[PDB]
């Protein structure tokens, strides 16, 4: 009963809510990524001139 | 845990059925051997266990 509804209520309901949060909060850690890489290798032109 | 929880209702459901099924067996069996001192059943009822 209620109990593995409850596993089904927490485990779904709290996976899913902080699964798109703490997905999207990695979608930003990637446009951190891809910040960072930009910068990475535009200041990385100097290695090949 | 739910799956174990359904897991263990559902093997004890059907180690409950087997046990139900060997209960059965035996206790036709015993039927059989509880007849003495009547030998007229005995092969009747005996020999359709046995079957």
């Amino acid at each position: 009963f209620s109990e593995q509804v409850a596993t089904q209520e927490v485990i779904h309901s709290e996976n899913v809510i902080k699964l798109s949060k703490d997905l999207h909060t990695t979608l930003l850690t990637f446009d951190k990524l891809d910040d960072r890489l930009t910068n990475v290798t535009q200041v990385v032109s100097p290695l090949g001139d | 845990v739910n799956n174990k929880k359904i897991s263990l209702k559902i093997s004890e459901a059907t180690i409950l059925i087997t046990k139900v099924v060997r209960i059965l067996e035996l206790s036709s069996k015993c039927q059989e051997l509880i007849t003495e001192r009547k030998f007229f059943k005995v092969l009747q009822n005996l020999d359709s266990l046995e079957k």
